[PDB]
């Protein structure tokens, strides 16, 4: 083939395993849990209907995905 | 070896020399100047509160990144005021719709992105990025003819 | 010994930089020869020390294998010593 | 690559965690490097040009800084008071935002947060609209803090406690005797505002300035004597003669830019300014309140 | 001509036996006259002359005088040939220490005398002194000194004391050492005295000490006296344009070692102070030290150009050294290269071949045609006919170019079919023209590909080519036996444009004669070529003993389809071509043909497809134009509901909904359904838009969008890239991974703006950048596997063994991932294949497996056949052809002589460049299928509820049909409530468990009281009461809280029966009380008996990566440090200590010897219970397996089984196909190395390795003995350490650390027998692999005769 040709497949690949973990972090599951189970505070109806099955308020889920930002 | 999001207008994106050193032979880009310092800059039409002046101001690469520029094919109403309301433009490396009064600067015209080499190719927008890539490399190369056309 | 545990900590890293070949020296290497002979000392039983962050996802193994306790013994014993005994000029 | 400061992470390649490091070279157009590394247990520490890591506050005090202004540098206050009853504290009601109380936040003799509550923005507005100006909890909330500065005696001469200090519940006591009122800890958490620069000063083996030049001294050209006033000279040459060091006038750019400062040009040498906003600048990094730089970058 | 090769060490005898006479000078040349000049390092009298038979008097100009050594300058008048076979030696005025031996690490001057190594440096540089016999009175013999103690101890004594210093002291020791002395003094000092360090060094040392003895060394020849120098012609001082004379560094290093040499020399005569003299002894040992290694240890010496100057060993060793670059790849004479162009007029049995490059690469060929034929009187009027080119000089070319195949062969040979051989088609222009089917091999394409013409000159070279490598004899992939002639692009376009259909076409309906009828009206003009059709055809099938009996018919066809019948060979069915035929389809009737018809009929039927295929696509005039990428029209919309969708996410993290990266995540996600999205309907409006009405209404069929044609062909593109021409292309992701949040939502055939190109810039040039690296570091891996693999062949016709492996269909998650037919194929089999009823002998024991048996095995539904593996064979250096398999490169079965580790290596590197260069990754038990239940390693209890509880641990379940052969897999968990029992029936709706992964049960047998036995509240308890439910619960925690008065006690919860004595679980005697872990789920408290498998205690609680790097780590043999812990010996378990993170599990067996201890690390969940007696070669910690613990726990078969479904799996997530005997060859290969378990009858170290083939040859040679010999443990190196340890020194130097192999097999005097691959290429004679298997054979019978 060519440079372009497999460069094309490259990128392909690249792009789809990139979309694919992505979207895996989307939940898609459901399971009501009300209550965050970091610090038990009640999810609101709205942030639980956007995503089902979230596991933590919103101010917790910050927190953890700050904590993430650097690896630790 | 890859492509930052302030290339824009200073080196082109497409054309590099495929093969072993890619992206360290990056080419400049059109209307690509040098700072006073050695620093790359690129003209941006200077637009005030609504209106995109034709008096032009060259930014570097570390002051684009703190205006929302505008983006070279935004309409104009034969004065300079964007006929949209939101305007598609680029503030801090991730491009994104501005309001009509945010913009602070537009682009000089929309070959500002690519190379003289890249520059010759009518229809680069219709082509795969390393397409245009080979293609620009296999112009740089044509032998001159008998009768050229 | 924090040589010896250099040469630990660059193996259960699979890699040395110059950073670390440089904490873990002995303190008092003031002639650079020295420091030359010794890092060319551990590369030749692994591991190799390059100058930055790289390895990252090298996972290419020809350091084997009697030349290793040997090779930390003659580090270990760069310490017990001075130098130099290696050029002939100084000497 | 143009001379100036540089910010850098190290992305999850060195530790087995994964945890960053963030480090944050000063490289000039003519003279010596200076860098700035943090540890996988989140040490600052400062190597002059490219051999042995140091402590990062070494270099602070060899810059005539002592202890107590250097967190008064590198950090935020928080003011306990013995109000006659087991050490109730002053509080502003933005820092708490994203803590867990230890203790039951009530003021206006009102309960704002249960205890064992992550703090909520709710319990912020809460607070400040309804102003809570000193708040009261448990002794063992000051229990495990770090004093500020320097405690010494009335009574004998003798330290309450030295500065930089973990907390203790005699050392209270010992406040308590002395008539102090101002427990002087620090404002540290472990998401925004972490403690760094304290960790830091705990490793740091030397003191007062005399002994940072003196280790200083040995890192630079190991081997020879010491003296006061030589390491003196060797130091204040490295980083602060028009004759060996200077970032040129585009390095300077870069600088004054690379840290947001309003003027662009300036001296060739460093200062105290420069290695403290560069300090800063960093530590700032490694909260989560700015970005490393793309090398890349035009 | 000659054999073995012995390397060793030289005396000075032997070097001066090497010389011709001894080089005093340093000078060179004379510098006006340029005559070498006497008798320095050019010597005319030493190294040979300068002039063909001339002396270099003058005096002696004639041959008649060849012979004589001209008395007035001594020259010998001979060949100056001979000026780069000779040598000189130079007398060393003091002994020399040989780096080599000096400084190889470990030091062999060091580890022969039991010095260390700084101490003898330090007797080397003089720094120290060194006692040698230093007389009755104090010092022992190798004591150090120095100048103080020295001075001090001679007062004492004159005499009766030796110190000496420098390279004189290390040699009278070396010398005064005696061999066999301390060699018995080790013996008997380690016999009767063991210690651990002490037995291993020590053997060590006198393993090295017998070496020594038993080579024909001398200790001291370590310590050069005489210095070899190299011929002149090797080293020359050639002259170059403008007096400026080239020479290589040798000569500036042996001038720099003479000059030093005859100041020593001077000096000595001189009687100088030994200061100078000592300055000079070392300065004369950094010369000889540079010259022999420079750069080793001090500071290498940097010529006048700066660098550091090359020295022998870098004229050997390295990169750069002989072994590497002339000693493997040499340029090669009768050879061209040039650019290759498509000519399809071709069979692909010949290439083009220019008039220009064939006269010039056939010259010889030529010239003896032209002067046998009488065309030229002499060879010089050839070539000056030939240099004209007359008119006959073309028609003797064309004579000679006849039979003799060329070789073709393209850059990167990625795998053996980059070289094959065609016959010239003389082609007058200057291109090679190759041809078409064979780039699918090449690797090649048209845009500039350069490929390399060779000639074979002898015979043996022309009926290799022809016979072995000829390109109509490898039509089969050597990794598979696929073909590897599938048509590629234009053709299976034209062919599929043939075989088509519309639905109202000219001539429809009407029915023909034949096929051709068929032509005769598509030629014609009254058919279109898809106009379907009723045609008679009369296909055959050879049924019977190949009979192949006709049968006729009136097959609904199209024209198309009965115009390409004309081309399809006799014994292949209509419905070969009666379907619409893409690749796939048009691949696998050339593989149907070769499975029926052979090979003959294959290469001719696949010449016929490529002719017809590239006729109809030229009559197609199948284009694309731009009107051809049809938008759908319900694009704009999908947009605007995502751009919506987006808005309102964007709406939502305003107002505090939602975090920033979840914002981010529902954004990408939008965008990726709405790409979907926008990809569906665009491929429904493209693929069936072809709406056409025949007698009538209206009927819409697959259409005819050449887009959509060449897309659904097979022939070039897909659904991704069509997608991108009319769909959206999709989120475009920056080189980190990290995906960008807004998409291109255009095309290519609307543009892209400046900002959604400059955003797919970014992709593109990483893509870009990682192929043009995935390139440059292309053959590392089939390199690397070489290595390891190369001098294995298949040596023997049968070793008669019943050893194998049982190959199984692959079952993984759900359903089959590859039938055993895939499999089994071509592989002999062990052992007798019986029926189900077993009914009788079915397959016999060594059957090749070929299509038929293939079919005679799913005929009767198997799913386990006992196969003959490769690594399980028994023939010592070689591999026997049947437990090997058949050659799927040339499909009959291997050859004795193939050289199956090269092709294996080459069959797994090839492939390896289709897999990703950089590394990558990715509630009930129901029924789906028919069948019926299996539960394997099943020990359970049907509690009270009438439902199952299984208590063993590698309970899972497999579903079997009506035949037996295994359905689906499926994992039963502990305690997962089955519903079902076992075996019985079940049909797909009912879930045969369900279980709770929140709770792991402790299950009880009995349905009994509980009772809390050695269960301390407080201490061995935690008083936990959920006050939801109010739940007493005193549950057990682990060793990391409670206090130290139930420390070590073991919390016991136990069923024990209704009136109070303990219930015995069935079997020993112990009563079922499960100890219990901490953490426990433990509900019921005591005083409430339950059912029998309760959860009284309760526990509380398939990524795969794929790139090749996965691949290099998965042969390499890693022990990730996560590695399930399995169990050393079946038998009762238990536990022990605890907090100490490494805690005490110990497996007691019924009958051994119980004590077996393991620490395990308490960051690791244990998964077994307290007292279960556990099976051999368990799992206690899970994750990651160590491949070296599942060797020796489960044996070999285990350990081959686990490392090929590791590398089929990562070569099939991307569906590269690649055989078994591969990686199994290359597996063999890994475990080669074994250790004794017993030191046994024979000659062995307890933990010394040796190769396995040692062991196995020697035990068999002492059982056919008297005695029985070694109990071996057998081991498990990665490639990259088993391909270190190799048995010749020319092969392993070649590659290895040269230095270190080259000293280790000159101390120990180990001549090389060739008989490997590496060392026949470096000698130059024939590898015993392939045609010259049968001449070393003879050979080897030549000798030992
Ligand atoms: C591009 C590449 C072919 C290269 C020739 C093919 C071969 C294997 C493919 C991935 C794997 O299947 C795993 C996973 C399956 C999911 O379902 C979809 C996403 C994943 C990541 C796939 C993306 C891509 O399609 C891959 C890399
Ligand atoms: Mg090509
Ligand atoms: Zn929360
Ligand atoms: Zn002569
Ligand atoms: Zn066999």
């Amino acid at each position: 083939s060519d440079e372009a040709d497999e460069a094309y497949s490259v990128t392909e690949q690249l792009t789809m395993t990139g979309i694919n973990r992505i979207r895996q972090k989307i939940n898609a599951h459901g399971i009501p849990v009300y209550l965050c189970e970091a610090c038990g505070n009640p999810i609101p109806e709205a942030r639980r209907k956007i995503f089902p099955g979230v596991t933590l308020c919103v101010e917790c889920q910050a927190y953890q995905e700050r904590q993430r930002k650097h690896y630790a | 070896r890859d492509v930052h999001p302030t290339h824009y207008g200073r080196v082109c994106p497409i054309e590099t020399p495929e093969g072993p050193n890619i992206g360290l032979i990056n080419s400049l880009s059109v209307y690509a100047q040098t700072n006073e310092y050695g620093f790359l800059e690129t003209p941006y039409r200077k637009v005030t509160d609504g209106v995109v002046t034709d008096e032009i101001h060259y930014l570097s690469a570390i002051e684009e990144g703190n205006y929302v520029i505008a983006q070279a094919n935004s309409n104009l109403d034969e004065e300079g005021h964007f006929v949209e309301d939101l305007v598609t433009c680029r503030s801090k490396g991730e491009s994104s719709l501005f309001s009509r009064d945010q913009v602070d600067y537009m682009d000089v015209s929309t070959q500002q992105v690519v190379s003289v080499g890249a520059s010759l190719i009518p229809f680069l927008e219709h082509d795969d990025a390393n397409r245009a890539l080979m293609g620009a490399n296999m112009q740089r190369q044509a032998v001159p003819t008998l009768r050229a056309d | 010994s924090q040589l010896k545990l250099l040469v630990t900590r660059g193996k259960e890293q699979g890699y040395l930089t110059y950073a670390e070949v440089n904490d873990h020296l002995p303190e008092d290497i003031v002639d650079s020869d020295q420091i030359e002979d010794i890092i060319q000392m551990i590369n030749d039983m692994g591991i190799q020390v390059m100058e930055e962050a790289p390895d990252a996802d090298d996972l290419m193994n020809t350091a084997d294998e009697d030349a290793a306790e040997a090779a930390a013994q003659v580090l270990s014993s760069v310490e017990s010593e001075i130098g130099r005994t290696t050029d002939p000029v100084r000497m | 690559r143009s001379p100036g400061v540089f910010f850098d992470s190290d992305k999850g390649k060195t530790h087995s965690s994964g945890k960053v490091l963030y480090n944050a070279r000063i490289i000039p157009y003519r003279g010596s490097w200076l860098d700035f590394e943090f540890d996988p247990k989140d040490n600052l520490f400062v190597r002059i040009d490219r051999r042995r890591k140091l402590p990062a506050t070494i270099i602070l005090r060899a810059l005539n800084y002592t202890t107590e202004q250097i967190l008064d540098l590198f950090f935020e206050k928080v003011i306990f008071e013995i109000r006659d009853n087991k050490l109730q504290m002053e509080l502003v009601p933005e820092r708490l935002r994203g803590e867990t109380a230890s203790f039951d936040i009530e003021a206006n003799g009102k309960v704002y947060v249960e205890k064992g509550r992550r703090i909520t923005a709710r319990h912020i507005r809460q607070l400040e609209k309804d102003d809570v100006k000193l708040i009261e909890v448990p002794v063992e909330y000051i229990a495990g803090k770090v004093v500020a500065k320097d405690y010494i005696d009335e009574s004998t001469g003798e330290l309450i406690c030295a500065a930089n200090m973990e907390l203790s519940l005699d050392l209270l006591a010992k406040l308590s005797q002395s008539g102090h009122k101002r427990i002087e800890t620090l404002f540290t958490n472990d998401l925004d505002h972490g403690p760094y620069i304290s960790e830091t000063l705990r490793v740091d083996p030397t003191n007062d300035r005399l002994s940072a030049l003196v280790e200083i001294y040995r890192m630079m050209r190991p081997g020879e004597p010491p003296t006061r006033e030589a390491a003196e000279s060797l130091f204040e040459n490295l980083f602060f003669s028009e004759d060996r060091y200077d970032l040129s006038a585009v390095g300077r750019m870069k600088f004054n830019r690379s840290l947001l400062r309003e003027e662009i040009e300036g001296s060739g040498i460093l200062s105290k300014d420069d290695i403290i906003d560069v300090m800063k600048k960093l530590i700032d990094i490694r909260n989560g309140k700015g970005e490393v730089d793309d090398i890349d970058h035009l | 001509e000659f054999d073995a090769i012995k390397i060793a060490l030289a005396s000075p005898d032997m070097i001066r036996s090497w010389s011709f006479g001894e080089v005093k000078k340093p000078e060179t040349i004379n510098y006006r006259t340029f005559k070498p000049e006497r008798d320095g390092l050019f010597c005319a009298r030493i190294f040979g002359p300068v002039k063909d038979y001339e002396c270099l008097c003058g005096k002696y100009k004639r041959l008649k005088h060849r012979g004589v050594i001209c008395e007035k300058c001594g020259v010998e008048v001979t060949q100056t040939k001979v000026r780069r076979e000779r040598m000189g030696h130079i007398e060393l005025a003091s002994p020399t220490a040989h780096i080599w031996f000096l400084k190889s690490l470990p030091s062999r001057i060091g580890l022969l005398l039991d010095m260390p190594l700084r101490d003898i440096e330090r007797v080397l540089y003089f720094e120290s002194y060194v006692v040698i016999e230093g007389g009755m009175t104090n010092l022992e013999r190798q004591q150090i000194l120095t100048e103080e103690q020295y001075l001090d101890a001679l007062e004492e004594f004159g005499d009766e004391f030796d110190a000496k210093m420098g390279a004189e002291a290390i040699q009278a020791l070396l010398k005064s050492m005696d061999l066999e002395q301390e060699c018995e003094q080790l013996r008997e000092e380690l016999n009767e005295t063991n210690s651990e360090t002490k037995r291993k060094k020590l053997t060590k040392r006198i393993k090295l000490l017998e070496a020594f003895v038993q080579s024909g060394n001398k200790p001291e020849w370590m310590i050069l006296t005489v210095l070899p120098v190299l011929p002149p012609d090797l080293r020359p001082l050639v002259p170059l344009d403008g007096g400026r004379f080239a020479t290589s560094d040798l000569n500036d290093l042996y001038r720099r070692v003479i000059n030093r040499n005859n100041r020593l020399k001077r000096l000595l005569d001189l009687a100088a102070p030994d200061i100078i003299v000592r300055n000079e002894k070392r300065m004369l040992q950094e010369a000889v030290d540079a010259l022999l290694d420079n750069g080793r240890r001090g500071r290498a010496i940097t010529g006048s150009n700066k660098r550091p100057l090359k020295s022998l060993a870098d004229m050997i060793k390295g990169k750069q050294g002989r072994f590497r670059q002339n000693l493997l790849g040499k340029r090669v004479d009768y050879s061209g290269r040039s650019v290759i162009t498509v000519g399809p007029y071709l069979r692909l049995h010949q290439c083009g071949l220019p008039k220009k490059m064939a006269l010039e690469l056939f010259k010889p060929f030529i010239y003896g045609k032209l002067e046998l034929r009488g065309l030229a009187t002499t060879i010089k009027a050839a070539k000056k006919m030939v240099e004209r080119e007359e008119a006959v000089v073309w028609d003797i070319l064309d004579e000679v170019i006849r039979e003799h195949p060329v070789l073709l062969n393209r850059a990167p040979t990625l795998h053996r079919l980059g070289i094959q051989a065609f016959e010239p088609v003389l082609i007058e222009g200057k291109a090679i023209q190759l041809h078409p089917l064979v780039c699918a091999a090449y690797n090649a394409d048209f845009d500039g590909d350069q490929m390399a013409v060779h000639v074979p000159l002898t015979l043996e070279a022309q009926l290799e080519a022809r016979a072995l490598m000829m390109s109509t004899n490898n039509i089969l992939s050597p990794a598979n036996g696929e073909p590897i002639i599938v048509p590629s692009q234009d053709v299976v376009l034209g062919l599929y444009y043939m075989t088509r259909d519309c639905v109202n076409a000219k001539g429809e309906g009407m029915v023909l004669t034949g096929p051709k009828e068929a032509e005769r009206l598509y030629r014609s003009g009254l058919a279109s070529l898809h106009a379907r059709v009723k045609v008679r055809i009369t296909e055959y099938e050879k049924d019977a003993n190949g009979e192949l009996v006709a049968k006729t018919s009136l097959k609904d066809t199209t024209v198309g389809r009965a115009i390409l019948w004309m081309i399809v060979p006799k014994g292949l069915p209509y419905s070969i071509v009666n379907q619409a035929l893409g690749k796939k389809a048009i691949s696998k009737m050339l593989n149907t043909c070769y499975r029926i018809l052979g090979l003959k009929p294959t290469v001719i039927f696949a010449d016929q497809i490529m002719y017809t295929g590239f006729a109809y696509a030229a009559r197609s005039g199948a284009s694309v134009g731009i009107d051809d990428m049809v938008i759908p029209e319900k694009k704009h919309e999908i947009i605007s509901e995502a751009e919506a969708e987006v808005a309102e996410i964007q709406e939502q993290f305003q107002s505090g909904l939602v975090t920033a990266g979840e914002r981010y995540n529902k954004v990408i996600d939008i965008w990726a359904a709405a790409n979907d999205r926008v990809s569906k309907a665009m491929m429904d409006n493209l693929q069936t838009e072809t709406v056409i009405n025949r007698d009538g209404q209206e009927e819409k069929q697959v259409s005819f969008n050449s887009i959509y044609m060449m897309a659904d062909s097979g022939a070039r593109g897909s659904a991704a890239q069509i997608r991108q021409l009319a769909g959206m292309r999709g989120l475009m992701a920056k080189p980190d991974g990290s995906i960008i949040e807004t998409p291109i939502t255009a095309n290519f055939r609307e543009g892209l703006n400046v900002l959604q190109y400059f955003i797919s810039t970014h992709g593109a040039r990483k893509g870009l950048a990682d192929t043009a690296l995935k390139t440059a570091n292309s053959g590392y891996l089939t390199r690397r596997l070489v290595d390891v693999a190369q001098d294995l062949v298949v040596t023997e016709d049968d070793c008669g063994t019943h050893e194998g492996i049982m190959m199984t269909p692959v079952i993984e998650g759900g359903d089959v991932k590859e039938p055993l037919r895939d499999r089994v194929l071509g592989r002999v089999t062990a052992e007798d294949v019986l029926k189900p009823g077993t009914a009788d002998i079915l397959v016999p024991r060594n059957t090749l497996l070929h299509e038929q048996w293939c079919d005679l095995l799913e005929e009767n539904s198997v799913d386990a056949v006992k196969v003959r593996s490769v690594v399980s064979c028994d023939t010592d250096f070689g591999v026997c052809a049947h437990c090997y398999g058949r050659d799927l490169a040339r499909g009959h079965i291997i050859n004795k002589g193939e050289a199956i580790g090269v092709i294996a290596a080459q069959s797994i590197g090839e492939p390896g460049t289709q897999l990703t260069m950089r590394t990558f990754h990715i509630s009930s038990i129901q029924v789906k299928n028919k069948g019926s239940i299996k539960l394997s390693n099943v020990k359970s209890v049907v509690n009270s509820s009438g439902k199952l509880v299984i208590t063993s641990r590698n309970t899972e379940l497999k579903l079997i049909d009506e035949f037996g052969r295994t359905k689906e897999s499926y994992k039963v968990p502990y305690g997962a409530v089955l519903a079902k029992g076992d075996g019985e029936q079940v049909a797909g709706g009912e879930t045969v468990a369900n279980w709770d992964p929140h709770t792991m049960p402790v299950i009880t047998e009995v349905s009994g009281f509980v009772r809390f036995t050695d269960m301390i509240d407080g201490q061995t308890i935690t008083r936990q009461t959920d006050e939801l439910t109010g739940l007493s619960s005193l549950v057990v925690l682990d060793s990391a809280e409670r206090t130290a008065g139930g420390k070590d006690l073991r919390p016991a919860l136990k069923i024990v029966d209704a009136q109070g004595n303990d219930v015995l679980i069935p079997g020993t005697d112990m009563p079922a009380q499960y100890f219990l872990p901490g953490k426990a789920i433990v509900q019921l408290e005591d005083g409430v008996q339950i059912s029998s498998g309760d959860t009284l205690a309760r526990i509380p609680q398939k990524d795969i990566t794929g790139g090749l790097p996965r691949v290099a780590d998965l042969f390499e043999a890693r022990r990730p440090k996560e590695p399930a812990i399995l169990a050393e010996i079946s038998g009762i378990v238990s536990f022990g200590k605890e907090t100490k993170g490494k805690r005490r599990l110990v497996i007691t067996p019924v009958d051994g010897s119980d004590p077996y201890e393991e620490m395990i690390p308490k960051w690791r969940q244990l998964n077994v219970f307290e007292g279960e007696r556990v099976e051999r070669g368990d799992v206690i910690s899970d994750g990651p397996e160590a491949p070296h613990d599942i060797l020796r726990l489960r044996g070999v078969h285990a350990v081959t089984r686990y490392i090929v479904n590791e590398v089929q799996d990562v070569y099939r997530l991307q569906g590269v196909k690649i055989n078994d005997k591969h990686i199994e060859v290359i597996v063999r290969q890994m475990l080669r190395k074994a250790t004794i378990v017993n030191a046994g009858s024979s000659d062995f170290l307890e933990g010394e390795q040796v190769e396995y083939s040692r062991v196995k040859i020697a035990n068999r040679e002492l059982e056919a003995n008297g005695k029985v010999g070694a109990t071996y443990s057998r081991d498990l190196l990665g490639i990259t350490k088993a391909s270190l340890a190799t048995e010749s020194f020319i092969s392993a130097a070649s590659f290895q650390e040269t230095t270190r192999v080259l000293t280790e097999a000159a101390v120990a005097g180990k001549r090389d027998e060739l008989r490997g691959l590496k060392e026949n290429v470096i000698v130059g004679r024939l590898i015993p692999a392939g045609t010259g298997y049968a001449y070393h054979q003879d050979r080897m019978r030549r000798r030992a005769a």
